[PDB]
RNA sequence: CGCGGCUCUGAUUAGUGUUAAGUCGAAAUACGGUUCGUGUAGUGGAAGUUGCACGGGACUUAUCAAUGUUGAACAAUACGA
RNA sequence: GACUAAUUACGUGCCAGCAGUCGCGGCAAUACGUAAGAGACUAGUGUUAAUCAUCAUAAAUAGGUUUAAAGGGUACUCAGACGGAAAAAUUCGCCCAAAUAUAGGGGACAAUUUUUCUAGAGUUUUAUGUAAGAAGGUCGUACUCUAGAGUGGAGAGAUAAAAUUCUGUGAUACCUAGGGGACGGGUAAAGGCGAAGGCAAUCUUUUAUGUAAAAACUGACGUCGAAGGACGAAGGCAAAGGGAACAAAAAGGAUUAGAUACCCCAGUAGUCUUUGCAGACAAUUAUGAAUGCCAUAGGUUAGAUUUUUAAUUUAGUCUAUAAAUGAAAGUGUAAGCAUUUCACCUCAAGAGUAAGGCGGCAACGCAGGAACUGAAAUCACUAGACCGUUUCUGACACCAGCAAU
RNA sequence: AUAGAUGAGUUUGGUGAUGGCUCUGAUUGAACACU
């Protein structure tokens, strides 16, 4: 419990949009058609919610469940071969909308080549 | 639904309907009922609707999605605060029997908190302190504090003197050839007695009945 | 129903308490002098801000707790809940 | 969208029958467009948008709603008067003919047969006291003033 | 379903699972398992 | 721990035997007289005492019953007062 | 010519439907006289019956050893079923 | 005869016969046969067969599944259906509005898309509380075996009562010293946890949700979900262990008209451990999941706020009611008002059966008819009667006594 | 096309439901019996 309370610092501090803003050379998405870039009020706080971070605390728990599965004795828990099957299928979606969301930004891309996150995590359907 | 079927709010209705026209079809109808003249112009009452109640206390306005909108409210004063700050630094002041019944509702009247503590109508009670204090807070602009031993010491002297008077009043009157009956302190210890020997009956009958039956405990009715 | 009882049992000790003709006096150590407790130097409840220590002594409504009277959980709640929000 | 206009006639159902004075909905322009047609109609006795607290019942028309930000666009609901005459209540039934599964369009003869009593479609014709409600693009309006103004469009619901 | 009718299936089950039991022998010997 | 709970709605609130069913107060000097005879003996003197108590028992007369309980007419009064309600 | 499908037939054999007037028990419905049912595995001419877990469509059908009070005297022009 | 307009007499006697449905006929039949009368249609009239309608009786319009046919064992999920706020672009869907309408108009709503918003859904801030789960180790009460040629010296245990059975190779009873296997007393509650199945001694290790209050953050990222996959009680199959206790089977002793049985002496699989198979349950709340909404009261569980007394409030759970709802029983945080979506139902019986197929080592599971035969099956309630049912009330009903057969 | 929407017998000791069956209406490229 104190690795995963320290991990959520550690991704809170690497994903976390209040950082990426300035660490990454392009991570908002490409405008659109007519649209201009208008300022918007500054964040009261840490970035804790959005998908990247989401996605990067839930890539945590997804190793130390499935390491644990994996390990000793690990095939006799039958009840958490279930919260394994939904960390992925929560990441799953949140992959998904943030994908279509950002439109290929390097935002989106930080996430991916850091995670380790390939396109079998979302794309198809997840079959535990 | 085990309730029944009220139809009370619409005798008229039914009652001006049923005597419209006749059952004997062809003829006039006959004379209505002598009630239904009478309140013709006075119909009844909207009821069971739940309108918004009266906010006595300011409603949460943190609240999203607020419950108990058509509940009726509490009535809270500012005085309640002061009531509870004198009655539980003079507890023995809810000792003095003091007569909540009305007599006819114009007490407030003849109430003017400028003057002191003793008014028109009502007694000198922890009340008036609540009052004087309240007014003195408000206009004189006093602290709760300040006004509260304001207004609490004028109410000291003034049962001071009423303590001192049943004293002197019943040792001059003797001084004259006057005499009195029992008081208290003697009629209040000759119910003790009378209670006590209550008590000494019982202990006295209840006492045979452990040692008789702690003896009779052991079954020594072998009588060797 | 309204529940109710009767209220002789206080009403008439105040009378035959009264009836001793006795004042209520402040708590002596142990030269017995007995002071009144309505004394206008002692019974007072409004301070000032400026209001030294010396003088603190005479008051006899305090806003705070007494620590020695208070249970080793209630004195814990009162550092928790009173005094470290007021650093 | 159609849920919210159903979870609409539903609620004043469920206000109605519990002879509620004062009721809450969402603040949305689609309910206030049938709202406003209610009360055109005479079923509602009052519209007025506010907090999650319901205004002072007197000075209801008087009352200064504070303008509408994103900063309280989210506590914002729409508190309507209801009716209740001769121990009755005014709204008794809102029936919805329109649902989120199938949205349900009527044609102006389609209109015209079903003002008249006579059924046309998945519509059936109005009784003495019925009204129908449609969303045209004139405005959300009565079977009556829609077939006056010859348009057709979606129907919404029944009202008894 | 009713204790009474519920006991009517509860016959009817039994003496279908009696019969495989009594005709599981010839229906192994023509390969009918 | 919790306190006693609200009764639901009964057909009627009432106790069984309203007043005590003592027993018979002379079972139990019988029973010391039996009692004497498995210690003592039958035809033993010691046990001469109790016999004698025994025979004292049927020669008294009975005490007559005591008057009826009322508690069954006033739980009766409260009990829609008392609990959730009354079946019928 | 071969393989497959389909139809008909087949010694022998199984199931079920109908049929008041036969025979053997008494399993269920009441605490049905071993609580009854679900699943599963055995067992017995038959209904049945046994183990194991489970369900109430069975026990809320529940009804006092708290044993029930001198809760502020008396008398007056007060009080008066 | 009634449905269905229209009657008697005689004959027949559960026979002969009538019959679309319910039914009629057993010696005084308006129901059969004859006679007459009556009620109808008419060159047609009846009957048989078929079709529509009756039949909201496969319900798109427009049904239903607590107790009557019918909710999947479970919810994470691909496809699919449905799903916020305020604006904009596009389609010109939608409407005028057709004639499969060229060309236009209207802008609420609908589809794709864009930009903003924060009420849904989520993330952070170690919550509290908690028998979800798993790993590696233990504790204890009892039981059991062995030993001490222990003490003691004839019974013990079983049952309604007995018998089989144990004991002089020393039992039961009372001890000392070692070994073994499972099980989990109090706490304990209308209590809690998990998707369900299910989960209750203890230490450490390990795992996903959920709840409260404040802020911050993302900005519709949501709900349901055929299939596939996963999980899934007890019993069971397979392999290797374990084996105290319990106990199908097998067997013995009783009871009984007989007794497979209920009871008893004993007793193997099995229960337990590890690894697979298996997938059926009254897998239940006889009630799929989810969303919006509707008046109270009394308890209780975990928090929060407060003048922490006690109130207020968030999320659970239960009891009793209002409006209402229901065939009623009842429900009333739903069996109400609505909505979304999946599953399932279409008279009984045959039948969850047959055949072919798929899965499995097997047991069995999934899927799933038709023929033959019926007018009824089915649910809730009401008043009785009954009970080897409770509690009362009368009677030589019984007890007791005397007499008698 | 604006007149067009209907029931009846039959389960029960009885009552209310559920749910089939049958009759009531119209018809046939019909057949058969009596005419
Ligand atoms: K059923
Ligand atoms: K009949
Ligand atoms: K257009
Ligand atoms: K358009
Ligand atoms: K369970
Ligand atoms: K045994
Ligand atoms: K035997
Ligand atoms: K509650
Ligand atoms: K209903
Ligand atoms: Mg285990
Ligand atoms: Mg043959
Ligand atoms: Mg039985
Ligand atoms: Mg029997
Ligand atoms: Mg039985
Ligand atoms: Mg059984
Ligand atoms: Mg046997
Ligand atoms: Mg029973
Ligand atoms: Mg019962
Ligand atoms: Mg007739
Ligand atoms: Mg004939
Ligand atoms: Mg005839
Ligand atoms: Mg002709
Ligand atoms: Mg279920
Ligand atoms: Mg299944
Ligand atoms: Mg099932
Ligand atoms: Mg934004
Ligand atoms: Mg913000
Ligand atoms: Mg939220
Ligand atoms: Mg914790
Ligand atoms: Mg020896
Ligand atoms: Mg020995
Ligand atoms: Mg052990
Ligand atoms: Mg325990
Ligand atoms: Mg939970
Ligand atoms: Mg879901
Ligand atoms: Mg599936
Ligand atoms: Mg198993
Ligand atoms: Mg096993
Ligand atoms: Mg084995
Ligand atoms: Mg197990
Ligand atoms: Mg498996
Ligand atoms: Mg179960
Ligand atoms: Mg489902
Ligand atoms: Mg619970
Ligand atoms: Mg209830
Ligand atoms: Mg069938
Ligand atoms: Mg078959
Ligand atoms: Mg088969
Ligand atoms: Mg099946
Ligand atoms: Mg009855
Ligand atoms: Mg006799
Ligand atoms: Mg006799
Ligand atoms: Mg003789
Ligand atoms: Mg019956």
């Amino acid at each position: 419990k104190d690795r995963k309370h320290a991990n959520i610092r550690r991704c809170i501090e690497t994903f976390g949009r209040h950082i990426t803003d300035q660490s990454l050379e392009r991570p908002t998405p490409p405008l659109a058609r007519g649209v201009e870039p208008k300022p918007q009020p500054v964040r009261a706080g840490p970035d804790t919610g959005s998908s990247e971070v989401q996605i990067a605390i839930l890539t945590s728990k997804i190793r130390a469940l499935s390491k644990a599965l994996e390990g000793h004795g690990g095939n006799r828990d039958k009840n958490n071969k279930r919260s394994l099957r939904r960390l992925c299928h929560k990441r799953q979606r949140l992959l998904r909308y943030m994908e279509r969301k950002e439109r290929g930004s390097g935002r989106w891309h930080h996430m991916l080549e850091t995670l380790g996150l390939t396109p079998a995590t979302w794309k198809g359907q997840i079959t535990l | 639904g085990k309730g029944r079927i009220f139809q009370a709010a619409k005798v008229y209705q039914r009652a001006s309907e049923a005597a419209a026209t006749n059952i004997v079809s062809g003829l006039p109808p006959r004379n209505p009922p002598l009630w239904l003249k009478a309140i013709e112009s006075i119909p009844p009452a909207e009821i069971n609707t739940r309108p918004y109640p009266i906010q006595h206390s300011p409603p949460n306005p943190r609240a999203r999605k607020p419950r108990n909108l058509f509940r009726p409210t509490k009535i809270v004063y500012p005085e309640d605060e002061l009531r509870r700050d004198f009655y539980r630094d003079h507890p023995w002041e809810l000792a003095r029997p003091r007569m909540i019944i009305e007599l006819d509702g114009k007490d407030a009247r003849f109430l003017d908190w400028s003057k002191g503590l003793r008014q028109r109508g009502i007694p000198l009670s922890g009340e008036s302190v609540v009052q004087r204090q309240l007014w003195l807070m408000e206009n004189q602009g006093m602290t709760k504090q300040e006004a509260y031993d304001k207004a609490r010491h004028e109410f000291y002297k003034l049962r001071q003197l009423e303590q001192m008077e049943r004293r002197i009043a019943v040792e001059e009157a003797r001084m004259v050839g006057g005499y009195f009956g029992k008081d208290l302190l003697t009629v209040g210890m000759e119910l003790e007695n009378k209670t006590y020997e209550s008590w000494k009956k019982w202990a006295t009958t209840e006492i045979a009945r452990q040692e008789s039956a702690r003896a009779s405990m052991y079954t020594n009715v072998v009588d060797n | 129903i309204t529940d109710f009882t009767s209220g002789t049992q206080h009403g008439l000790t105040l009378k035959k308490f009264q009836a001793l003709n006795i004042p209520i006096s402040t708590p002596s150590e142990i030269r017995p002098v007995q002071r009144s407790v309505f004394e206008a130097d002692t019974d007072v409840t409004a301070f000032s801000p400026d209001e030294q220590i010396q003088e603190a002594e005479k008051r006899w409504k305090f806003s705070g707790p007494w620590l020695a009277g208070m249970t080793p959980g209630e004195f814990k709640e009162y550092l928790a809940k009173t005094v470290r929000p007021k650093r | 969208g159609i849920q919210q206009i159903t979870n609409m006639c539903s609620h004043l159902q469920n206000a109605s029958r519990a002879r509620l004075g004062l009721t809450s909905l969402p603040n949305t322009k689609y309910n206030l467009a049938l709202a406003l047609a209610l009360h055109r109609a005479g079923f509602i006795s009052s519209i007025t948008r506010g907090g999650p607290h319901p205004p002072t019942p007197e000075a209801l028309m008087t009352y200064e709603p504070e303008p509408v930000t994103s900063a309280n666009v989210a506590t914002r609901r729409l508190w309507v008067g209801l009716k209740y005459w001769n121990e009755e209540p005014v709204l008794k039934e809102l029936k919805p003919i329109s649902k989120p599964s199938r949205l349900v369009t009527a044609s102006l003869e389609q209109l015209n047969r079903v003002a008249r009593g006579f059924p046309a479609g998945y519509m059936k014709g109005l009784q003495l006291g019925e009204c129908l409600f449609v969303n045209t693009d004139r405005g959300v309006l009565e079977v009556r003033e829609a077939v006056e103004r010859k348009v057709g469009g979606l129907v919404l619901c029944k009202v008894k | 379903i009713s204790v009474r009718r519920q006991k009517k299936l509860k016959i009817k089950k039994k003496k279908y699972k009696k019969l495989m039991r009594r005709t599981r022998n010839e229906r192994r010997k023509q390969d009918r398992l | 721990p919790n306190k006693p709970i609200r009764l639901p709605p009964l057909k009627q609130l009432r106790v069984r035997q309203a007043n005590k069913a003592e027993e018979n107060p002379c079972i139990a000097v019988m029973s010391s007289v039996l009692a004497c005879w498995a210690s003592a003996g039958y035809n033993s003197a010691g046990c001469a005492t109790v016999e004698n108590a025994l025979r004292a028992c049927m020669d008294a007369p009975k005490p007559a019953p005591k008057p009826n309980n009322t508690i069954n007419y006033h739980l009766s009064r409260f009990q829609e007062r008392l609990t959730q309600g009354k079946s019928k």
